[PDB]
RNA sequence: AUGCGA
């Protein structure tokens, strides 16, 4: 009993993101994808905005070089996976209230 | 914004057949997460002994491997949606990622199976008869 | 300092019985059946619970101590001048201890028989949190020796695992001996001023 | 010094050069102030900024005195020059930059080539090394990595003296020999 | 003191004639009282005596 | 034939001592923990420990009091100062001062003369004016630093036995000690808490701190690359409050741990909850203590809505004591403080990693309080490391160079409060102030 | 989100002010603007227990054999 | 009892006298400075603590 | 056998007359100052113990 | 320091037997025991004297300050 | 009672731990006294 | 604090301790203990752990005693099962004894702390930094040297000699049990034959002994030196007496000793010297 | 005061 591999997709399409426990965001929230072509690879950073907050996510560079993530969708009946490389980005969400500050001194 | 004087805009994405063979609780589709050391070439695989459920040991370029499958972290028989391992789905090369779902219920889904490839090592046993000379 | 061949026969043969004694006491304080396997998982869990309690650990020391000390008393009572290679009216070491020129029957038993159980502040050897009293001992070893019971004697030497314990007793002795006089000077003076 | 270079007989401007170095370290930082009217010449004076040029010539003549008939325990000279330039270590000389750092590296670069020769010709000497892996390659790669540090700090600290492009190409074509 | 932490002062410089002499024709260098060993249990020192004697012979 | 006499070998070695390598390599390897340590102040990664220390002390900024008649308010020009490099030289002596060819000085002379065995200590001073409008370098001689024998800075470090005898020494001199005024002294090694690792401690002093203090607490002894350490304590108050202990200018300061958490990285409270309890969401004990912590912090500081405000509060509360003033904003003082106090073992830009470690320490602390884990033992060798004398040496140097720059700053401040006679650009002034502070760190 | 007796802001993750203590029949985030249960109404309960240690006794010792 | 625990013999004349001195005031008059206060020799007070 | 450096034998001292502290007129301390050994508090107590009050005075 | 003249224990002059003794260990490649037997050190006091000796004087001698070096 | 290691006053001179009374009055150095390591001797 | 703990096995000497106030305060390193003076190869360890299955700390985003914490120099890099925790610890030790993983210094200290009921808090604490006390032990599975520190030692089963190796238990054995003694404790012959406190007083006497301090005395100017002229090499000695070359500095002499009460002047702690021998220079010193 | 003999 072992699952066969049907197809592999190697180029950027889907991504995975760590958020606070409860993140749901608006029904329409948008995720800005970026690309970096460094040396031979590419580092990705995610950025989004909402009516109050704005969320930006990036890769843990020291784990990227030492681990690489793959996601696939398998069918039991077709025994087939569409494999997808996706960067995992730890993204944080700041609001408009998080953009206020005091004087430069007392 | 479009920050990091080291990034480029995206121009090339790929459709995700989320629902071309989905049916609400009727198609037994799955999405899996697997961790791969860079040392392995994913494109050079052919099948995946994930079907071993637990005994997913695997041998890649004569190298012996173990495919860690875990329920924890996200298939726990305890809480509803124990993960922030968010899925971000695209649509087109000219559109930004989308929150995974299975209908318009504003709820993040989970990965049916999570796997992790860990490189095994012999660590051969001590030959006592050789070491324990009196 | 030598025993007879007989004296070594009794000494080694009696010391042959302590091997059960160590765990037998561990299973008494643990309150588990006799000859309970040295590897029962319940034994190990009960003994880790025991390690975490200072009072329970004290009881474990006290019972193991009484039993192995019964082994000491056995050995000395058997081997004594009953097994020395040359006797009294000629054995100077016995002469000095028994006449009380210097020494005690304890010293003579420590040279000629065995050292016996080392103790510290009133109980058996300190134990690390891993459950091991020395690197060489598996956690919770039910052997008396691993608890600090020294079967070797000064005449034939002591294994390093035992030398590391006898070093313990020797140090803590040097500590009490070197500190008692500072707390006994003030005991003298506090009333010496008054009753003068 | 030249009279001792032209004097095929007794003396190596070196000795005379090293006697001068000790006779004119003057590690004192100063200049300006009074009417230098009998000791103007930047050809005697220094130590505390003002590089002396007989001390720079002592090191340059010393590396050229090390080169002749090396790779063509009584040796030491290329070490003697590594430890005589180290006794320095910033103060007036390196404290000041250039030639100091540069020829130090140049003496050091020559010490890396000699060790590739003494382990070069037809894979080291010849058919392989088996000779316990290559302890000698690791001793040389450590050096090659070091010397690139000395050439870099000599550039960074304003040193216009070094045509970096040629030395890097030479060092890479040489590291090759070490393969 | 010996290498056994059995330290003692020299009480007197005994005349050699007054020392005890062995049948080997020698009289000791140092005499240490036996009564020290029963408390200290320095039996290593006894062993060092017999080993140094063998090792000289 | 078991422990036979090495007799001919000895007489050969006595008559003809080794000319290449001492025998008894354990004999030199025994003081290796001293000598090697002292070598780490002059050789190693980046430049050796001492140069990393001087790169971490950074700058000491002073404003001529803003004057220029916004001139004033916006500082009357910046006067950046610092120390770039630190060099140590082998002992030398020139007689009759300048013009007395120098000679390498060997220890035998220091002993016979009954004097110290000093090395000239030099450090490349950086005098930065207007943040960079004008840069001035000067390597100042700071007197004779006592050098360790056989160290990477003593002439005998690399002498073969034969040469060593030719230099009037015991053919085997281990070294590792210091000749100070002719008396040989070494720095006694010390056993200190193992660095960089949280050790769970129950201590009644913690109860002695005041009301609502429990016994339980975590202690991590963070040591910087340069090896200076900074101990950080967490206390579980009986009330569920968690307080963070640190020490600055050998004074103690207490801060709520939730403040240093929101201060390190922008995060949600739910992010801290997930950091602490994780999948363990079912521990009512832990869930409730965490509710006390978060609800209480939200109670105290309802207006700290984002990390920036928090950093501003820390800068506002410590600027009086970090002596960064006449230059830094409360945001800068806050961030430099975090970098200077909290888990310094993780280093600058470790603020997410310092975040993870800080959550790990709170979680371990709750495991101690509940009793689900044993306490650790400060006195077990398990939990201890050894401060080598040479590193103590490097620390005291780092602090003394901080004092030397602080003394420059004090001298400028006194001059500006009695004369303000001259602007920071004049080189004459550089020589004048510099010649007015005491720079003899060697002594 | 609700955990135990804590309920976090759903949008921002802030531990929003407890619905039981609000001065309105609504709850709003101090980081986000979300309005209380409105969608659903919490019923905060926790089954808290003793640590099974605070209460040493001879009878507890009789529970160990 | 304290000496008997160490199997030391001490004449009762010693202990019994000491106790009588501890009761010289009809109380449990310790031997520290506090008990010393009430004795009449001022130099003895000066010369203790 | 090894000779310990503490030949306290050589460290003997006697004082039948010597220097005094200026604030007390009592013998200075230290072998090298020809100082006088101390009669400590306990030795005083002991001399009273013996009843030897004329020896104590 | 230097080979003692006589054996502490016995009294027999031994200081003459050092150099020949070292020669007997070198020249004849003999063993220390047999060499001492041929030198007449037939008592263990005399035996230990030479056997255990430590001729440290040679190590002292390289420190002679009265000659340039 | 004043306002590092300020010279001690008469109270410190007279007490401090033991005091003048204890260190120069209840016990003193004495003349006509000697100290030496004792050695045994059975014939005396 | 003075209590001699078992953690010190191999690190501090159980017999090299002064007698008095310092007892227990002035410990002494074992003759084979080493001290790290550098730090290395920390940079590749995240990569190797990640290869071994450590989840990166950003992605697990969960924490507890129910899980092993992998940390490197106190930098928490990930989380795993306790089972995978120990598998990693052991396979890591294998790559340490091997020579194939340059990101893996022989002197890395690999702190595994297994799960324990109310035990020490679990985790896998690696350490590479300075001031670690480190000592060699013989790793049996590769029959090669391994460096162990005091933290990891607690949970490691080190047989003291090969014949006492228990099956499936001791993963290492001491190279020699003399490695647990300090230097002076090794110089004492048959030191395992005396009552311990006499060995410690032996360290204090041999350490207080008048011997040969050097040979460069004509170029020192000590406030005091004690120089024994008649120095000898013990017939009875440890082989570490040669391995440390202490024979360069002989501190005593081989004496003919009679263990005899005879004259009546040798009681308790007093011993007699031969007159003719003392006249012949016995223990003669300057 | 630090180290140490008793
Ligand atoms: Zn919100
Ligand atoms: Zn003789």
């Amino acid at each position: 009993s072992e699952i066969e591999i049907e197809s592999v997709q190697d180029q950027p399409s889907v991504a995975v993101g760590s958020f606070f426990k409860g993140f749901r965001a608006p029904s329409d929230t948008t995720f800005d994808l970026y690309k970096k072509k460094k040396s031979e690879k590419d580092e990705f950073v995610l950025h989004g905005e909402n009516e109050r907050l704005e969320y930006e996510g990036y890769t843990d560079s020291s784990s990227q070089a030492s681990n690489q993530y793959v996601v696939g969708l398998f069918n039991p009946e077709k025994k087939s996976i569409q494999l997808y490389k996706a960067p995992v980005l730890v993204s944080k969400v700041v609001s408009k209230s998080s953009k206020n500050l005091r004087g430069p001194k007392i | 914004f479009s920050i990091p004087d080291g990034f480029k805009k995206c121009k090339h994405l790929k459709n995700f057949p989320l629902n071309g063979d989905n049916k609400k609780k009727a198609k037994q589709q799955q999405v899996w997460l697997i961790k791969f050391p860079s040392n392995v070439d994913i494109s050079k695989l052919k099948s995946l002994p994930v079907d071993f459920e637990s005994s997913t040991t695997m041998t890649i370029d004569k190298h012996d491997y173990k495919i860690m499958d875990d329920t924890d972290i996200e298939s726990s028989l305890t809480q509803d949606n124990l993960s922030n391992m968010t899925l971000l789905v695209p649509s087109e090369s000219k559109e930004s990622l989308k929150i995974a779902s299975t209908a318009k219920d504003n709820a993040p889904l989970q990965f049916d199976k999570v796997f992790s490839v860990s490189e095994t090592a012999k660590i051969p046993a001590i030959d006592y008869s050789k070491v324990r000379v009196p | 300092l030598r025993l007879t061949a007989e004296g070594n026969k009794w000494r080694t043969d009696i010391l042959k019985t302590s091997v059960d004694t160590g765990r037998e006491a561990a299973a008494e304080v643990t309150n588990l059946d006799k000859d309970t396997p040295a590897d029962d998982p319940e034994l190990l869990k009960r003994l880790q619970e025991i390690l975490r309690d200072n009072n329970k650990s004290g009881i474990l020391d006290a019972v193991t101590s009484s039993k192995v000390n019964a082994i000491t008393s056995q050995v000395v009572s058997k081997c004594v001048p009953d097994g020395t290679m040359k006797k009294f009216p000629c054995n100077s070491m016995q002469a000095m201890a028994l006449s009380g020129a210097k020494g005690s029957n304890v010293n003579v038993s420590q040279i000629m028989c065995l050292l016996g159980q080392q103790a510290l502040e009133g109980r058996r050897v300190p134990v690390m949190v891993s459950g091991k009293t020395l690197p060489s001992f598996k956690p919770y070893e039910t052997d008396a020796m691993a608890g600090g019971y020294v079967k070797g004697r000064f005449y034939s030497g002591i294994k390093p695992q035992e030398y590391y314990f006898h070093c313990m007793a020797g140090r803590e002795g040097l500590i009490d001996t070197a500190v008692k006089t500072s707390r006994s000077g003030y005991l003298q003076r506090c009333l010496t001023k008054q009753l003068e | 010094v030249e009279i001792l270079d032209n004097l095929s007989n007794s003396s190596s401007g070196l000795d005379f050069l090293q006697w001068m170095c000790q006779i004119y370290s003057s590690k004192s930082r100063f200049v300006q102030n009074i009417n230098y009217r009998s000791i103007v010449p930047p050809f005697q004076t220094g130590s505390r900024t003002h590089t002396a040029k007989f001390a720079i010539t002592y090191l340059w003549s010393s590396l050229i005195n090390c080169q002749k008939s090396m790779e063509p325990t009584e040796n030491d000279l290329l070490q003697e020059l590594i430890d005589k330039i180290s006794e320095w270590v910033l103060t007036p000389p390196f404290m000041e930059d250039a030639e100091v750092w540069f020829i130090y590296a140049s003496c050091h670069l020559l010490k890396a080539d000699t060790l590739s020769r003494q382990f070069v010709n037809d894979n080291k000497n010849n058919d392989l090394i088996g000779l316990d892996r290559d302890i000698k390659i690791n001793q040389v790669i450590k050096h090659i990595h070091y010397v690139r540090t000395f050439l870099k700090i000599c550039l960074d600290k304003g040193g216009f003296a070094v045509p970096s492009r040629l030395i890097e190409n030479q060092l890479k074509s040489f590291e090759s020999r070490l393969y | 003191s010996s290498r056994h932490g059995q330290k003692g002062v020299c009480s007197r410089k005994w005349p050699t004639i007054d020392m005890p002499f062995s049948e080997t024709g020698i009289q000791p260098d140092i005499i240490i009282n036996p009564h020290a060993f029963p408390s200290r249990m320095t039996i290593g020192m006894f062993v060092e005596s017999l080993a140094g004697k063998a090792g000289a012979l | 034939r078991t422990a036979d006499f090495r007799t001919l070998e000895r007489e050969s070695r006595f008559i003809n001592p080794p000319k290449d390598k001492s025998a008894f390599p354990l004999l030199q390897e025994a003081v290796q923990p001293h000598i090697g340590s002292f070598n780490a102040l002059t050789e190693g990664p980046d430049g050796g420990l001492l140069n990393l220390g001087v790169k971490d002390i950074g700058e000491k900024v002073i404003f001529d009091g803003k004057p220029l008649n916004s001139n004033s308010g916006y500082l009357g020009n910046k006067l950046s100062v610092s120390v770039e490099q630190v060099s140590i030289a082998k002992p030398m002596s020139n007689d009759g001062v300048s013009s007395a060819v120098e000679r390498k000085v060997y220890p035998s002379e220091s002993r016979q003369r009954l004097t110290s065995y000093r090395g000239k200590l030099l450090l490349k001073l950086k005098w930065s004016v207007n943040n960079g409008e004008e840069n001035l370098f000067e390597v100042r001689d700071c007197g004779g630093l006592p050098v360790m024998l056989q160290s990477n800075r003593c002439h005998l470090n690399k002498m073969s036995p034969y040469e060593l005898v030719q230099h009037k020494e015991e053919s085997d001199e281990i070294g590792g000690y210091f000749i100070v005024n002719g008396i040989e002294k070494l720095i006694r090694m010390l056993i200190v808490q193992r660095r960089n690792h949280p050790m769970a401690i129950i201590r009644p002093s913690f109860a002695n701190r005041g009301a609502s203090y429990s016994h339980y607490g975590i202690q991590i002894r963070s040591v910087r690359p340069d090896q200076t350490s900074q101990t950080n304590v967490l206390h579980y108050l009986n009330d569920g409050q968690v307080t963070f202990r640190f020490s600055w200018r050998k004074n103690e300061y207490l801060v709520p741990v939730v403040m240093i958490l929101k201060a390190l990285c922008h995060t949600s409270d739910r992010e801290i909850f997930d950091g602490i309890i994780g999948n363990d969401v079912k521990d009512s004990f832990l869930t409730d203590r965490l509710e006390l912590l978060l609800r209480g912090f939200k109670k105290r500081y309802p207006h700290l809505q984002n990390r920036t405000q928090v950093l501003q509060y820390l800068g506002d509360k410590f600027r009086v004591v970090f002596q960064a003033s006449p230059d830094q904003s409360d945001l800068e003082v806050g961030q430099e403080v975090l970098d200077r106090i909290v888990l310094v073992h993780l280093g600058k830009d470790g603020s997410q990693d310092k975040f993870r470690m800080l959550l790990f320490m709170i979680r371990k602390l709750y495991s101690l309080v509940a009793g689900e884990c044993s306490p650790d033992n400060p006195d077990a060798t398990q939990h201890q490391e050894v401060l080598l004398g040479g590193f103590l040496y490097g620390m005291i140097l780092k602090e003394k160079i901080d004092e030397y720059l602080q003394n420059i700053i004090a001298q400028v401040r006194m001059d500006i409060n009695r004369g303000m006679a001259i602007n920071f650009k004049d080189k004459r002034y550089m020589s004048r102030v510099l010649m007015r502070v005491n720079e003899n760190i060697g002594s | 989100s609700v955990v135990g007796s804590l309920i976090f802001c759903l949008d921002c993750g802030d531990l929003l002010e407890n619905p039981n203590a609000v001065l309105g029949s609504n709850v709003e985030c101090s980081q986000c603007k979300a309005i209380y249960p409105k969608s659903q109404f919490s019923n905060l309960k926790v089954v808290t227990t003793t640590a099974d240690d605070a209460f040493p006794s001879s009878l507890r010792a009789k529970k160990s054999v | 009892n304290v000496f008997s625990r160490y199997a030391i013999s001490v004449s009762f004349r010693h202990l019994d006298l000491i106790a009588d001195m501890m009761t010289r005031q009809g109380t449990y008059l310790a031997f520290n400075r506090q008990g010393m206060e009430t004795s009449t020799s001022s130099f003895m007070k000066m010369s203790y603590e | 056998y090894q000779r310990l450096r503490h030949m306290v034998n050589d460290k003997f001292q006697v004082r039948s007359t010597g220097p005094v502290n200026s604030l007390t007129m009592q013998p200075v301390k230290g072998r090298k100052r020809h100082g006088g050994i101390r009669v400590g508090e306990m030795e005083r107590d002991a001399l009273i113990g013996h009843g030897t009050s004329f020896l104590l005075q | 320091m230097i080979v003692p003249v006589r054996c502490f224990s016995c009294g027999k002059v031994v200081g003459d037997k050092w150099e020949s003794y070292l020669n007997l260990l070198q020249e004849d490649e003999l063993d220390e025991g047999t060499a001492l037997s041929r030198l007449g050190l037939k008592r263990y006091c005399c035996r230990r004297m030479i056997l255990t000796h430590v001729d440290l004087i040679e190590k002292f001698l390289r420190y002679n300050p009265l000659e340039k070096r | 009672k004043a306002q590092k290691v300020p010279i001690p006053g008469v109270k410190q001179a007279l007490e401090k731990k033991e005091g003048l009374f204890r260190k120069h009055m209840m016990g003193k150095r004495v003349n006509y006294a000697a100290r030496s390591v004792i050695s045994p001797d059975p014939n005396i | 604090v003075r209590k001699l703990l078992p953690e010190s096995w191999g690190f501090l000497c159980p017999v090299h301790t002064p007698d008095g106030s310092p007892c227990g305060l002035l410990n002494h390193f074992a003759h084979k203990c080493r001290i790290s003076t550098q730090q290395s190869d920390v940079s590749r360890i995240p990569s190797i752990l990640y290869s071994l299955g450590v989840a990166p700390a950003s992605h697990t985003f969960a924490a507890g005693p129910s899980l092993c914490c992998v940390q490197i120099d106190g930098k928490i890099i990930g989380w795993v099962s306790h089972e995978q925790g120990k598998i990693i610890a052991d396979t890591l030790r294998y790559w340490k004894v091997e020579g194939k993983t340059p990101g893996l210094p022989i002197d890395l200290e690999i702190g595994y702390v297994p799960p324990s009921t109310r035990g020490q808090y679990p985790g896998l604490y690696l350490f590479g930094g300075h001031s670690r006390m480190l000592r060699p032990v013989r790793y049996l599975p590769l029959d090669k040297e391994d460096i162990v520190g005091p933290f990891e030692q607690v949970y490691m089963n080190i047989a003291v000699t090969p014949q006492e190796i228990q099956n499936n238990v001791h993963t290492h054995v001491e190279f020699t049990p003399t490695n647990i003694l300090s230097i002076l404790a090794n110089l004492t012959p048959f030191s395992d034959f005396n009552q311990s406190p006499r060995n410690m007083y032996q360290c204090q006497m041999g350490k207080q002994t008048m011997g040969t301090p050097g040979v460069a005395l004509c170029h020192r100017s000590d406030n005091k030196l004690y120089r024994l002229q008649t120095g000898q090499t013990p017939i009875v000695k440890a082989n570490l007496y040669d391995d440390y070359g202490m024979d360069n500095f002989p501190n005593g002499f081989n004496a003919v000793v009679a263990v005899i009460s005879y004259t009546g002047y040798d009681m308790d702690d007093a011993m007699i010297i031969n007159k003719s021998a003392d006249e012949r220079g016995f223990g003669y010193g300057t």
